[PDB]
């Protein structure tokens, strides 16, 4: 848990010469710092 | 190394709905919050007054949901007895008038050779006697020589003990030089004086002091080989005496001297507050839901009414029940709740006798019984209603009649019926309604409906802070957050503190730092109207 | 006559109970009634040693006044002599037990020595005390 | 045997704790710390009276042991 | 002995007070031979009772109903949630804290010299109830070794042996032995695994124990008022 | 007991020649250095 | 921003300046895995020279400045830190405002 | 008769002793009666104990703790690999070598004058023990003709008649024989055949001999201290 | 590191320098099986000449040295060894260390 998810298909690499070039993409791990909760109120009958 | 460990968990045998009360007391300090468990810990605490009675009625109030953890404060602005004698001063632990007659007075004693401190209260019926006073070490010579003499000076910049000499003749043996050196305590300087030939410097049998070797007085030229003499620091050494054991502490500002068995002086009660802001405000953060004032004035009423709507905007919701007068008519009473209009703020109409552990069968105004009631509700589980519960009251002022109750109760104010023959009590609480008389909406009406409310916003609260705030976001947060939740509320189901829930619809969202949430709960609710319809049948 | 050792801890458990009622665990493992039980095998050995004091005394008290010793069984002890060829080379160490025995069928008895001894290197024979094994004039 | 009494003894434990450590400060009845103490004084304070009382019968019992004055 | 006393309710009567103890109202006459009243047995206030203060009773006044009570066969329903917390606190003992400063002897289990008295921050000795004195006894047990403990050779454990080898048969015979431990505690109803795992060097448990109910504990300690020992010797 | 496991299937074997070229793979052995014991505790109202 | 006495185990009573709180918060971090954060973490200490309220602890975090608050809602209080924040102003670029 | 004896242990007390062994410290006293010791019993020491060396014991010092003590009924567990060896060597005997040169009689099996004694390369007769033993004796067997052993009718084997056709009924004849030689010793708990076959003239088979367990011999041997003999007459 | 006194069945209380104990921790290591420890194994020495505290062996033990603890009234003996530790300090080798 050091990074959140990455696709594995972008993992694209050429290799040309001496060079060797890499594409990737990675979404970053994340910390919460913000909670938004609704609650809704509902009558209920009960019968039997 | 290697190493076993051990580790053990307490969570699972497992909020506590604290109670508060501020009054007038006769023993405490002033604007100081207490936690209390026991009644002993309250009569150490509040010698008397009425606040100790309202804690007694508190945790005596129903035979089956006495509160606990209540929370008192002193409201009286007193001071300690204080006496000056010499050079010393004089200081009681106690607060208010009580402390004026603790008698102190010092002596001495020829025998020993010593002062003598004893200190008598015969409220407590305490008498203690402190012989010995100084007198830490006898010094003691076993030559042949034409003189033995020791001699300790202070040294002025700092009253310290200069030196420590011992001398045969004109001439010194050692000389222990007290204020520098590792030679802090007396212990040190005896143990190398001993090791001397022809010296020593026996600690006093009247128990092993211990003094700070800075503190010896001021003793030069005494015959050693004729007597045993004493260095006695008579100061240094009332610390050991009065170590563990009295009422009273002492400080010197100079010389002691003994003088007559003389009480105490300064002790104040103090007159109460006028109005109550500077000592409600103690109770911001410490955690309080019920509070109930000592006091029958509507001041009073409006400030603890306008502190619990504050603490309720800051996240820490309370609620406050109030009363008072004896016998109040009942145009007082609508007067007061037109007042008021207050959904946090409950209104007491009915005052009586209650029959205390002790004995007395105590006559208390309304809001005593407010008291009594905040305590029943503190003691209730969250969301159960005080309606129909006994009280357990010896007798009330008044005995309202079926359209008295219900013109009582129309206007939003509690009031007690007298039953007979009931198994509990001969008094039951008719209704559970606050001053807000909007009997439509439930949840400012009812007390139980919004405390249930109250709660389970706060414990959502401060769960969701606890667990998730400050912790990582990865692909098994969500539905980690939405089985906790669901837990909570199976939780909170099982408790009866809700009726039910549907989990479907708990929703969770999860993009950056947000976490948005959603759900829905059918809320709880205590009967208050209950209809049997009979059929009658018959075979030919 | 003594208390003993189940009788000590009783009482100290009760008369604890009775000056307070803050501890009322006293199970197996508990810290105080471990250190309750201490004190009491420590009192009861004190009374074991107050008995052998008094079944020596009246035995043995009165008499020994008129300068008259009761013989007591003694091991045979005595020293001897060990020479070396030439002064030490080093610190030589002879550890207590190390036993010392008699080329006869007249003798069998073993001696040993008690104590730990040590030549130093400018020494040439030493001098050890040696004790015999066996009590009695066998020694 | 030099005959002491609990008071002396329960007072020497209790100062010796004192001086061991400035935390433990309330020696008060009812206290845990001073009904052990008390108990453990309590405790030799018998053994001492019956070592007393069994020196004495020590004593009768060698003189009727030494001389076999039945 | 131990017998009921019932205060006097407002405007009660003799005979619906014996209706609510004896169950029938005939036993008026005993109460007030009992109680030795004059004919106006509860007067309404006390002014009528000034007028005879030894044969007469007020409300507030409390009567005496000589009825052999006992505190045990009590329904726990009508028991105060303090008063049940007080009751399991006296069932499970309390005892000197020992078991302070988690992290030293936690760092140190199999080693002597590891715990400790403490103070209570009162100038008094340190005290663990309840809870924390069961959590007391089960990590002193655990981490004694069995037969060390003098006068008690079956107390301990035998966990300072099995320090062996990374297989699944040692974390079983350490699973077995802390059982053992466990259940040889009276308190104990009963213990069990709940999950287990090896790190290689690091063996890592965790255990359930369940301990004698709140209802055993008030029925325990309520009998024992027949004997006021109020004590554990277990 | 002298070491902790082995899958079978790694182990390869190639046979050229003189030569005979091999491999496997091994868990081995080790004896604990830290036990660790949680206890849970639980009751019935 | 905060400073405060640790009560060390020796027994002195360390009435010490910001950067030792400054040192225990690099401590607790070192001791934190990659990715994690210091907030809403305790802080294991003793006392604080001042109490924020929420006026001042909402003006610290605005202006990129840790603090601490002291709970005392809880049956147990304790010390805990609000926010990593560093002085970077800029609040739009998350990577280097946390 | 025997006992056991204990060697005082680093600060070691008589109580613990009692209850290492006698499981109760009651027994101390008895400890000290029958070792007779004064009071200091277990001193620091032999500084103290040159005070009386007669009556006090230092560190070191060997106790005698009057429990009979008996060899067997012990686990197996707590003896050492060497002293397994050795008892397993004790019950399967040691025995003059005569199987020595296994090629000599190997090449002429059915034949007299085979075997004969051999030196051990130190001017002592040979020896074989434990499993040569076995060997030895299992070789001596099977070579013998039954019925030629003067004193012993049976000891021996039928092998020198079954030289018969090349058929599996004769195959069958010789496995039962030696399955029957093999079974004649009490020391071989069973055989069984586990392969066999025949290449015209010459018959080859081989057999799985299970001897007597370690734990089976330990018993044996330990049960054999009581009567003391240590020799076998099987 | 640690030196003491071993009861030879001749009865010398033979007070020995620290090889003999490594000959005799070398001959309970040889006595075990391939791949067992000497840790918490007992010595069945009588006496010791120090008695290190539980700093001085988790100190002895950081810097790769092997040492014996005294410990009261366990079944087999007074004293156990305390670690298997070799002279190379590198303790995140197992090989090397262990």
């Amino acid at each position: 848990n050091e990074i959140q998810d990455f696709p594995a298909e972008d993992v694209q690499v050429i290799v040309e010469g001496n060079e060797a070039r890499i594409s990737m993409t990675v979404y970053p791990i994340r910390s919460f710092k913000k909670i938004s909760v609704s609650l809704v109120y509902k009558q209920q009958t009960l019968q039997a | 190394r290697p190493h076993a460990s051990i580790e053990v968990d307490t969570s699972g045998i497992g909020s506590e709905k604290v109670f508060c009360l501020i009054g007038q007391a006769e023993g405490g300090e002033p604007n100081t919050v207490y936690e209390l468990r026991n009644y002993s810990q309250a009569k150490r605490l509040f010698r008397s007054g009425e606040l100790l009675d309202a804690i007694e009625l508190a945790w005596g109030s129903n035979p089956n949901y006495t509160a606990g953890r209540i929370l008192a404060m002193r409201i009286e602005d007193a001071k300690p007895a204080s006496a000056e004698i010499g050079g010393l001063k004089i200081t009681s632990k106690i607060y208010g008038n009580v402390a004026n007659n603790i008698q102190v007075g010092l002596e001495k004693n020829t025998l020993s050779d010593s002062l003598r401190l004893r200190v008598i209260f015969q409220d407590d019926r305490f008498n203690e006697v402190y012989d010995n006073i100084g007198n830490i070490f006898t010094i003691k010579y076993k030559g042949e020589e034409a003189n033995a003499t020791f001699s300790v000076e202070h040294d002025e910049e700092t009253q310290k003990a200069s030196r420590l000499v011992l001398k045969v003749g004109d001439q010194e043996v050692k000389s222990y030089d007290l204020t520098g050196g590792a030679y802090d305590y007396t212990n040190a300087i005896i143990t190398d004086i001993n090791q001397l030939p022809d010296f020593e410097a026996k600690l006093s049998p009247f128990g092993d002091k211990n003094l700070e070797s800075s503190k010896l007085d001021k003793i030069e030229n005494a015959n050693i080989k004729d007597k045993a003499v004493y260095v006695k620091a008579v100061f240094g050494d009332l610390e050991k005496q009065t170590a563990y054991n009295g009422i009273v502490s002492f400080e010197q500002l100079k010389t002691i001297e003994p003088f007559e068995l003389t009480k105490l002086k300064g002790g104040t009660n103090g007159e109460p507050p006028a109005t109550w802001a500077d000592k409600l405000d103690k109770f911001a953060h410490e955690g309080g839901y019920y509070i109930v004032p000592l006091s029958s004035k509507q001041s009073v009423h409006a400030e603890v009414a306008s502190f619990v709507k504050e603490r309720s905007d800051a996240g820490e919701p309370m609620r406050a029940i109030v009363g008072g007068g004896f016998n109040e008519s009942k145009e007082q009473l609508f007067g007061r709740q037109a007042s008021l209009s207050n959904p946090r703020v409950s209104l007491v109409a009915n005052s009586g006798t209650f029959v205390m552990d002790d004995g007395r069968k105590n006559h208390v105004p309304a809001y005593m019984v407010a008291v009594a009631l905040g305590g029943l509700a503190s003691g209730l589980e969250i969301g159960e209603s005080i309606t129909f519960k006994p009280l357990r009251v010896s007798s009330l002022d008044q005995i309202y009649e079926s359209i008295d109750l219900d013109e009582l109760n129309e206007n939003g104010i509690i009031s007690i019926e007298f039953v007979r023959n009931r198994t509990n009590t001969f008094f039951r609480i008719v209704d559970d309604v606050t001053t807000f008389n909007d009997k439509s909406d439930p949840v400012k009406a009812e007390m139980a409906v919004g405390e249930a409310n109250d709660f389970l916003v706060s414990e959502l609260k401060v769960q969701l802070e606890d667990q998730f705030i400050g912790t990582r976001t990865i692909n098994t947060s969500a539905s980690i957050i939405k089985d906790f939740i669901q837990s909570y509320l199976g939780r909170k189901k099982r408790d009866n503190e809700i009726q039910d829930f549907p989990a479907e619809d708990v929703q969770v969202i999860v993009e950056g730092n947000e976490a948005r949430i959603s759900m829905t709960v059918y809320p709880i609710r205590s009967f208050k109207k209950i209809s049997v319809s009979l059929v009658y049948k018959q075979q030919t | 006559k003594t208390r003993k050792l189940t009788n000590i801890l009783s009482k100290l458990i009760d008369k604890t109970m009775a000056g307070t009622s803050k501890i009322t665990d006293f199970t197996p493992g508990s810290a105080s009634r471990s250190l309750l039980e201490a004190v009491s095998l420590e009192i009861e050995q004190f009374y074991i040693l107050t008995k052998e004091n008094i079944d020596w005394g009246i035995q043995e008290g009165i008499i020994e006044a008129f300068d008259f010793q009761k013989r007591q069984s003694k091991r045979a002890y005595g020293d001897v002599t060990i020479q070396f060829y030439q002064p030490l080379d080093m610190r030589m160490y002879i550890p207590a037990g190390t036993t010392f025995t008699s080329t006869r069928q007249e003798y069998p008895q073993q001696f040993e020595t008690l104590v730990d001894y040590y030549a130093e290197p400018d020494s040439t024979e030493i001098v050890v005390e040696v004790y015999c094994k066996e009590t009695g004039v066998a020694g | 045997m030099k005959t002491r009494k609990l008071t002396n003894i329960l007072s020497k434990l209790i100062d010796k704790t004192m001086a061991g450590t400035s935390k433990i400060t309330d020696f008060t009845p009812g206290s845990a710390s001073r009904s052990l103490l008390e108990a453990v004084s309590l405790e030799i304070e018998q053994f001492y009276i019956l070592t007393k009382e069994n020196i004495d019968w020590g004593i009768q019992e060698g003189i009727i042991e030494a001389f076999d004055f039945q | 002995m131990r017998f009921k006393k019932h205060v006097v309710q407002h405007e009660e009567t003799m005979q619906a007070i014996a209706q609510r103890y004896y169950g029938d109202v005939s036993y008026w006459i005993d109460l007030v031979e009992h109680n030795n009243l004059k004919y106006p047995y509860l007067v309404e206030t006390d002014e009528e009772k000034m007028k005879d203060p030894e044969r007469l009773a007020s409300t507030g006044d409390t009567l005496i109903i000589p009825i052999e009570s006992d505190l045990t066969d009590v329904s726990a329903k009508e028991i105060n949630s303090r008063d049940k917390d007080v009751l399991v606190e006296l069932a499970l003992g309390r005892d000197l804290n020992i078991t302070a400063d988690e992290k030293y002897f936690n760092e140190h289990g199999t080693s002597d010299n590891i715990l400790a008295f403490s103070t209570n921050g009162n100038g008094d000795l340190d005290t663990v109830k309840g809870i924390d004195n069961m959590k007391q006894q089960l990590q002193a047990r655990l981490l004694t070794p069995r037969g060390s403990l003098m006068l008690h050779p079956n107390y301990g454990s035998d966990l300072h042996n099995l320090f062996g080898l990374n297989i699944p048969e040692q974390a079983t015979l350490i699973e077995m032995e802390v059982l053992r431990t466990l259940t040889s505690d009276n308190r104990v109803k009963s213990a069990n695994l709940i999950d287990w795992k090896i790190q290689g060097n690091v063996y890592s448990g965790q255990f359930s124990v369940e301990i004698k109910s709140v209802e055993e504990s008030i029925n325990f300690v309520l009998g024992q008022d027949e004997e006021g020992i109020f004590a554990l010797f277990e």
